[PDB]
RNA sequence: UGGGAGAGGGUGGUGGAAUUCCCGGAGUAGCGGUGAAAUGCGCAGAUACCGGGAGGAACGCCGAUGGCGAAGGCAGCCACCUGGUCCACCCGUGACGCUGAGGCGCGAAAGCGUGGGGAGCAAACCGGAUUAGAUACCCGGGUAGUCCACGCCCUAAACGAUGCGCGCUAGGUCUCUGGGUCUCCUGGGGGCCGAAGCUAACGCGUUAAGCGCGCCGCCUGGGGAGUACGGCCGCAAGGC
């Protein structure tokens, strides 16, 4: 699993301002390494469709809050897709 | 030889079987509805269970043989009839056990069973 | 005459506790249904979980003879 | 780095010389599996609802271990191979839950 | 951030009950089956009983008008990996939303391909009864298949025969699961009875089939017919 320890590193990682844990940045973050540890889960268990599901919901929804962020400044958005490696 | 034994009662739906037994469990002699002189459905009868089963303790007896632990399995129509015949037959009756097998959800029983 | 009743405070999740446990099994060792407990239909699942780890472990029957 | 209760059942016609051997090879496998010890019971001979190995009687062993969770399924392993070792249960520690 | 319940999913192990088979013991005149029988099995020693071993498949009691899941579906127990969802705090972002023609993924059973496995059951098949006949219903056998891995197939009374989202409109009662000020109030599910309203009627009725808005799908008498032709998909069966 996702222990408190990682998830509060990516959250100091790209947080805007410190007290910050709701902005499009960090939920973008959040998803994206969820997205990948349930990648690497579903590369060994391939029959396990009913978890693919819910990462075919993950991806839907980091493309909507990837959507709204290009669409309100560009630069965020370009400065955080290079950082997380999302393109592709 | 022994004076005690047991007395193991297999009542299906069509027949019931009475088989005495050593402590050991080695029979010494059965008894069942067709050893008297039954055939078909008659030996599913109480009444062919009760004489089947006298007949099993009287051979019990003419071995010498006094008291018998009862073993039931089955709940065929002479079941309580045989076990009955048993208790004032001329045995001492000192226990009776219910022991049919049910399967802890093994098995897929045939289609009239289903 | 409830099994919950007759008996005072003890964890649901022991499955050692074998003197306890065996309360909750009738005379063939099966387990008891909650009209005979008396515990609610969560305490039920434990009882039952923990039932059959002990049945597992070797320490709670399966299933016994019926005695007349 | 998790709690769990190792729930052993032994040979319990076994001499106390080999009853030892027996702990000390438990405690090898304990530590080459990297799992920490927090509390020890040893309830004894028991007699068993039903027969194990044909035998009416069972040794049991309670411990306390803590272990990353990767490892408790191979540990496990490593504790039945043994022809004297009769049950093995490991189980992830659990608060009680109390009637009444 | 802190907690909860759960047959949600995938992988690896292992517990007993029971059926079958084999070995040994003991023992004898039938067993089995039906409405009644017969085929069948059995003195070359069956059935019933005891002990040992092997193997496969399914998980009794708990257990439910119960729970989980988008649907199909999900039930011994243990460990690991993983999805959804609920409550409390009212902390952060700041309309980032809803729906969705095509596309992609999933999708009971049966079926198909290549390996494995095979106890029980059992399409086809064989025999016995029944009957005017009995290509059935009942009985004795019996092969695929049912199980596992991988790959296809893509259908159903795939049903609540009720698309999804949001708001508004008396209550009463049963139940699962949270929080609290634990009499009681306040969330989230699952049922029953009923305001107003609706409906051809049956019935529905805060889990709407009521009152409204948004977007999608579908209908236009019955048969011909989900057929033909064309096209696309499939190894085939066949599907759209
Ligand atoms: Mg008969
Ligand atoms: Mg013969
Ligand atoms: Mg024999
Ligand atoms: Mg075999
Ligand atoms: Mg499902
Ligand atoms: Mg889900
Ligand atoms: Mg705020
Ligand atoms: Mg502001
Ligand atoms: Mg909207
Ligand atoms: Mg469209
Ligand atoms: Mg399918
Ligand atoms: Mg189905
Ligand atoms: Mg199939
Ligand atoms: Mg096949
Ligand atoms: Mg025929
Ligand atoms: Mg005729
Ligand atoms: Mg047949
Ligand atoms: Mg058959
Ligand atoms: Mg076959
Ligand atoms: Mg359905
Ligand atoms: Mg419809
Ligand atoms: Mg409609
Ligand atoms: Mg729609
Ligand atoms: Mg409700
Ligand atoms: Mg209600
Ligand atoms: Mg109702
Ligand atoms: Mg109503
Ligand atoms: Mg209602
Ligand atoms: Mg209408
Ligand atoms: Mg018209
Ligand atoms: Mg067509
Ligand atoms: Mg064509
Ligand atoms: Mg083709
Ligand atoms: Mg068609």
């Amino acid at each position: 699993p996702i222990t408190k320890e990682e998830k509060q590193k990516v959250i100091q990682e790209f947080a805007r301002f410190p007290g910050d844990t709701g902005s499009t940045e960090v939920q973008v973050a959040l998803l994206t390494l969820r997205i990948n540890r349930l990648s690497e889960h579903l590369k060994v268990h391939k029959k396990d469709h009913h978890s693919h599901r819910g990462l075919l919901m993950m991806v839907g929804q980091r493309r909507r809050l990837l959507r709204y962020l290009q669409r309100e400044d560009p630069e965020r958005y370009r400065a955080l897709i290079e950082k997380l490696g999302i393109r592709g | 030889q022994v004076a005690s034994g047991r007395a193991y009662i297999h009542a299906s739906y069509n027949n019931t079987i009475v088989t005495i037994t050593d402590p050991d469990g080695n029979p010494i002699t059965w008894s069942s509805g067709g050893v008297i002189g039954y055939k078909g459905s008659r030996k599913g009868t109480p009444y062919a269970a009760q004489l089947a089963a006298l007949d099993a303790a009287k051979k019990a007896m003419a071995y010498g043989m006094q008291s018998v632990d009862v073993i039931v399995r089955g709940t065929g129509a002479g079941r309580e009839q045989a076990i009955r015949a048993l208790q004032a037959s001329g045995l001492q009756v000192k226990s009776i056990v219910d022991d049919t097998p049910v399967p802890h959800n093994g098995c897929r029983p045939k289609k009239k069973f289903r | 005459a409830k099994v919950k009743a007759t008996l005072g405070e003890f964890d649901l999740r022991d499955y050692r506790n074998v003197e306890v446990l065996k309360r909750f099994l009738s005379e063939t060792g099966k387990i008891l249904p909650r009209r005979r407990t008396g515990l609610s239909a969560k305490e039920q699942r434990i009882l039952a979980k923990t039932i059959k780890r002990a049945r597992i472990l070797g320490l709670l029957p399966f299933t016994e003879k019926l005695v007349r | 780095m998790r709690r769990y209760e190792v729930n052993i059942v032994l040979n319990p016609n076994l001499d106390q010389s080999q009853l030892a051997l027996e702990k000390e090879i438990i405690q090898r496998a304990l530590e080459n599996y990297g799992a920490r010890v927090e509390k020890v019971e040893e309830l004894g001979l028991r007699r068993l609802a039903y027969p194990i190995a044909k035998d009416p009687q069972g040794y049991f062993l309670w411990y306390q271990v803590e272990m990353p969770e990767d490892r408790v399924n191979d540990l496990a392993r490593e504790l039945r191979i043994r022809d004297n070792v009769r049950r093995v249960m490991v189980v992830k520690s659990q608060e009680p839950f109390l009637a009444n």
